[PDB]
């Protein structure tokens, strides 16, 4: 049918730019029917959805004897714009030069005879990360809080510094970790993501985008992209994960809450005995909380006004390191 | 570019000019063809170069000659130079170093007479990627202005190398054509249109054929489906191509094909059962191809072939096992990748003890399913003769249970990628009085692997460089750090 | 025909200075070796045998060797 | 469903420091209109590239005035009207000086306020009020002093000390830009505290 | 782009025109030589000038209404 046309061009953007990335040295993708996913995902339209957002659309799904979870670009967005398809292709390529380190969402394979290719990876039990948490019926203990902290740290380094042109993910939040079995984080759509230019750690982009609330207003005036840029999105990401409020909140009034405002002025006057959780209190927290604290204190630092005054990325992942390694 | 014998030719060029613009303007944009005149003979920059040209013995002529097929300072891989050797036949063999071993020796005799200079090389010190300077380039195009190796204007060509997007450009061929390669500057793809490849099955006299960065029109099946016209064919490295599903169903008078190679294809899903029957193959090469139904039977059948790559041992009523592994009595590289447990059977896991002139295993277990296949990989014993492992995804907890110097006393070299590794064994470490020998050593990305510094060099006495690049959680080595960044520990 | 010689003429060589103190302190510890032979690898034309002159033809040299 | 609505809102604007309706048709398209002609068009036009003119003595800031007064219409007759995008290419010129604004849910890629002219708790939240706009208004005013006691906000005409624009100017803007939400300035203050 | 010399014989000129049309008459910035010799103008021809060609080596003026060499 079209089918064939679909393949033959898909894959052809496909094929040239990831050797244009990569030069072809990667990692096995297996293709598909479509009928696999197509039961899988039981046509697309059932209860097996995970998660959403601009361009695409997370599924569960089960191909023979082992459950994977697939993700689908949709096509009436994608489909508006004519310009921004190249942001789905350096989507898959990262997503496949990423899959041999173990904080990430491996791509296991690709069917690519369909709006524009559908990816599936791995899978994960509990589901994607909410504005607070597990997106199952569900309450998680604090050292698994502080666990996958420390791992989405360990992947955001593994971004700015395993390569000669530095990924920087613009879009590092709490809507894009998963969890496996043993709850190890794994981050996952690299579509916004950009990458810089050898040897330059700085260069403008042309335009600004990306979830309110995570901005780096750094760069929403500035528009250009530093490695710091990606450390304050970070900073509000461990803050959700610590408080559990969302980054964009209500109380009865124009929703409007800034939340490191409110985590800031709980510091300088509410002196941090408010940020621990009242789902979590009936916790131990006996050396617990001056770590919390740590935590809390680290986190208000990589959030700070100038760049200057935030640490770099590795630094923050070694320091929340030795804060697990306290006790 | 750096050398002070050409810049002190060409300051004794324009030494006896007149200092106007205009020849200095065509100097600069005519180079090349005035340091061949060499000012009528009186500087010879290319006699001072071409006496370590005619010093070579005749073989390592031709395969030097082959450098003169590339573009301007493109990063060539040592792979592709080396089948083109075993393919066209610039390499002779009788006694033992038949394929792959004597493409290495020819690779290093012309690395060794400084002509081709290394890119990158590994931790084990071997080279993928080397490249040549530009006055030994266009030396070997001017000796291939001669006698009709590589032309490439006009009609007498034995031999051709296609650049980047000839989809309109259309490239003259004749019906010599000894061989036809793809030479791209390191990612670029050769933007193929689809007479071209029907006018490549009409040469019949074409021993190489290499098509490594391309996206085609139509699928290869029918595209190449008259490669029966295709006689003395030696090589084919369909590597990296779009269009290609099934590879042709008129493989079965292609009676003489050396190698086979196929790597990176991601689509790939039935080799045909005519690549058991014609038992000269040297090196069947599926590295990292996903979708793939893991072999046709008669693997075993074909004896004379040194490299397997990707092997995906199948099920029981499927492809093939393991069992004519032992057959194979002249490979030296082997590629294992697993899937799930039922890929190996029980009486088949010693089926790597005779295999005499082996050196190399690489295990890819990247898919992996379940403990079935943590339990029924540790029963796999490599022979006691063994030079480098690279177990690389290895889903166990543990080491498996013959990561030892008992079962393999002489491993020089060892990599450990990504796994879900805890923590060594026992017979590991194996200190009484036996140790490694080993030399080399990789543990790329490990998130649970925990051991020590001094044990490591109280149990390696003969480590030289330990390269570690992603390993949170030792923080006791010697490199800088073990965890985000990497070192190599070049010790003295 | 080809050939090579000790003289040249010392102001045309573009600076060579951390090679050639690399070279003298090479052979300042001949003594510890039983005969200390070296190798100049390269390709044609690269500055070996100007490298060689510029070595020997020193004063510290042959206040070493005689 | 898209045309008795453009009745409605367009019904309602006539003011004279607004861009006029020039141009209103049947208009079954999207954005293409020309509002005919503007002599001198923005700000830009003359604090950002130094051949068209020299920058003014406190004249200028009237203007400011004047465009305050334009949202003086703008925040107080209205039921929820917000003008939301406050930028100095958006208040314009006529050969009298004269102030004029024209070109009235989640999205990823921002557009608002690209660059200094965001408030902070609107980059923070994405919830636009008409205090955003006081803000906005602000750093306006910021740009329009400074163009990005050390009065040395001008290069040119550094006499302004007993002009006193610069004395009450800083007060509103200091007063005005201070990051919280809850001692908003309003626009008939930024109005009648310099005249 | 390959141009080395250019000679301009306004011999048989007729009116000023001419000499206002000349002077947009831009050689390329490399010019090796140049001769006009007849030029029935008074001024320079406003090229005339190391901004215009920089690297003009050898140069000839022969007869001429020239007067004098503008600024
Ligand atoms: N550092 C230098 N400064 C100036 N000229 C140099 C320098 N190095 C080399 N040259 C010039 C000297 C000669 O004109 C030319 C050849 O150098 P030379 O040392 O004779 O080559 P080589 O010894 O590296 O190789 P070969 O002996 O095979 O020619 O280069």
């Amino acid at each position: 049918d079209k089918a064939k046309r679909w393949f033959l061009d898909n894959g052809s953007i496909f094929l040239r730019e990831l050797v244009a990335d990569c030069n072809g040295k990667s990692i096995p993708i297996r293709s598909f029917s479509p009928e696999q996913i197509l039961k899988a995902t039981n046509n697309f339209d059932s209860s097996c959805f995970v998660s959403q957002d601009v361009y695409y659309k997370w599924y569960r799904g089960e191909i023979e004897d082992r459950s994977y979870m697939i993700k689908r670009f949709s096509e009436d967005e994608i489909t508006g714009k004519r310009h921004r398809v190249k942001e789905v292709y350096n989507d898959i390529v990262l997503s496949a030069r990423m899959s041999n380190h173990s904080n990430f969402l491996q791509l296991l394979g690709c069917c690519l005879e369909f709006p524009f290719p559908v990816l599936v990876f791995e899978f994960a039990e509990h589901g994607a990360m909410n504005q607070r948490g597990g997106v199952i019926v569900n309450l998680l203990p604090w050292s698994v809080r502080l666990k996958i902290g420390k791992e989405i740290a360990n992947a955001v380094t593994y971004l700015h510094t395993a390569f000669p042109k530095i990924i920087i993910h613009r879009d590092v939040k709490p809507m894009h970790v998963f969890l496996d079995k043993n709850w190890t984080a794994k981050l996952s759509d690299l579509s916004f993501s950009i990458s810089l230019p050898e040897g330059k750690s700085r260069i403008e982009a042309e335009w600004v985008l990306g979830t309110f609330g995570y901005i780096d207003p750094l760069y929403h005036k500035t528009c250009f992209v530093t490695e710091y840029t990606d450390v304050y999105s970070f900073g509000i990401c461990l803050l959700v994960i610590i408080t559990g409020k969302p980054a964009i909140m209500t109380i009865s009034d124009g929703d409007l809450q800034g939340i490191l405002s409110l985590v800031r002025e709980l510091c300088e006057n509410g002196k941090l005995d408010e940020v621990i959780d009242p789902r979590l209190m009936k916790d131990i927290t006996s050396g617990q909380r001056l770590q919390v604290e740590a935590c809390v204190v680290l986190a208000l630092r990589c959030c700070k006004e100038r760049d200057e005054d935030r640490p770099k990325m590795i630094q923050v992942a070694k320091e929340l390191k030795q804060i697990e390694a306290s006790l | 570019k750096g050398l002070p014998l050409t810049i002190k030719a060409v300051g004794g060029l324009l030494l006896c000019k007149d200092h106007v613009y205009h020849e200095w303007r065509r100097i600069a944009e005519h180079f090349q063809d005035e340091l061949r005149g060499n000012t009528s003979e009186t500087d010879n920059v290319m006699s001072s170069l071409q006496l370590s040209y005619d010093e070579l013995p005749s073989h390592l002529k031709s395969c030097i000659l082959t450098l003169s097929l590339y573009p301007e300072d493109c990063v060539i891989p040592k792979q592709q130079l080396v089948h083109g050797w075993i393919g066209e036949g610039f390499v002779m063999w009788r006694n033992g170093r038949s394929a792959t071993e004597s493409g290495e020796d020819c690779f290093s005799g012309l690395t060794n007479r400084c002509l081709i200079e290394v890119v990158d090389k590994t931790y084990s010190g071997t080279i993928i990627t080397c490249k040549i300077h530009d006055m030994v380039r266009d030396l070997v195009i001017d000796i291939a202005k001669k006698d009709s190796f590589s032309n490439p204007e006009g009609l007498n060509c034995r031999h051709l190398g296609i650049s980047g997007n000839f989809d309109e450009k259309q490239i003259k061929v004749n019906h010599k054509l000894r061989g036809v390669v793809s030479t791209t500057k390191t990612g670029e793809v050769n933007k193929l249109n689809s007479d071209l490849a029907k006018k490549f099955t009409d040469c019949k006299y074409l021993r190489v054929l290499d098509i490594s960065k391309s996206i085609f029109d139509a699928p290869l099946s029918e595209i190449l489906d008259e490669i029966a016209s295709l006689q003395h064919l030696a090589c084919l490295s369909l590597s990296n191509t779009h269009p290609l599903i099934q590879f042709p169903r008129s493989m079965e008078d292609l009676h003489n094909l050396q190698i086979l190679d196929a790597s990176y294809c991601q689509n790939l899903k039935q080799l045909q059962p005519c690549i058991v029957l014609f038992k000269k193959l040297l090196v069947l090469d599926m590295t990292n191809c996903g979708s793939l139904e893991c072999f046709p039977k008669g693997i075993g059948s074909l004896v004379k072939l040194e490299v397997l790559l990707g092997f995906k041992p199948a099920r029981s009523n499927n492809g093939c096992k393991l069992s004519e592994v032992k057959n194979l009595t002249n490979l030296r590289k082997l590629g294992l990748s697993l899937t799930r447990g039922d890929q190996i059977e029980e009486e088949e896991l010693d089926s790597l003890i005779n295999l005499s002139k082996l050196m190399s295993i690489s295990i890819n277990c990247y898919d992996s399913y379940g403990d079935d296949l943590i339990t029924k990989i540790d029963a796999l014993t490599p022979p006691h003769q063994l030079h480098e492992l690279s177990l690389q995804f290895y889903p166990g907890k543990s080491s498996p249970s013959w990561l030892s110097p008992h079962k393999l006393p002489m491993l020089r070299y060892m990599s450990i990628c990504s796994g879900n590794l805890v923590k060594m064994q026992e017979p590991f470490w194996g200190n009484e009085n036996t140790h490694w020998r080993i030399e080399g050593l990789m543990l790329s990305s490990l998130s649970d692997l925990d051991m020590d510094w001094e044990v490591l060099q109280q149990s390696m006495p003969y480590l030289r460089t330990v390269t570690a690049n992603w390993c949170p959680e030792l923080e006791s080595f010697a490199i800088e750090d073990v965890g985000f960044r990497g070192g190599v520990w070049m010790k003295t | 025909d080809r050939w090579s010689s000790p003289v040249y003429d010392h102001t045309q060589v573009v600076g060579l200075e951390g090679d050639k103190r690399k070279i003298k302190e090479w052979l300042f510890r001949s003594n510890d070796s039983q005969l200390l032979i070296m190798a100049f690898v390269g390709m044609g034309g690269l500055g070996k045998t100007t490298i060689a002159q510029e070595v020997f033809n020193d004063k510290e040299i042959e206040h070493r060797f005689e | 469903k898209e045309w008795l609505t453009e009745v409605n809102y367009l019904g309602q604007l006539s003011h004279p420091n607004l861009v006029l309706l020039v141009g209103y048709c049947a208009e079954g398209e999207n954005r293409l209109l020309v509002y005919e002609f503007m002599p001198k068009g923005s700000l830009e036009n003359h604090l950002f590239r130094r051949g068209a003119q020299p920058l003014t003595w406190a004249i200028r800031m009237k203007v400011a005035v004047g465009a305050a007064k334009g949202l003086t219409f703008l925040h107080e007759a209205k039921s929820q009207v917000i003008y939301r995008d406050f930028k100095a290419a958006n208040i314009l010129l006529d050969a009298d000086f004269n102030a004029k604004l024209s070109d009235f849910t989640h999205v990823s890629t921002k557009v608002i306020g690209t660059h200094g002219y965001a408030a902070p708790e609107y980059v923070a939240t994405g919830r636009l009020t008409a205090k955003s706009d006081v803000y906005s208004f602000g750093v306006v005013l910021l740009e329009l002093i400074s163009g990005r006691l050390f009065r040395i906000m001008d290069t040119k005409l550094g006499g302004q000390y007993p002009q006193k624009g610069a004395f009450t100017a800083a007060n509103l803007a200091l007063q005005c830009l201070n990051p919280d939400a809850k001692l908003r300035p309003k626009m008939s203050e930024v109005l009648v505290t310099l005249e």
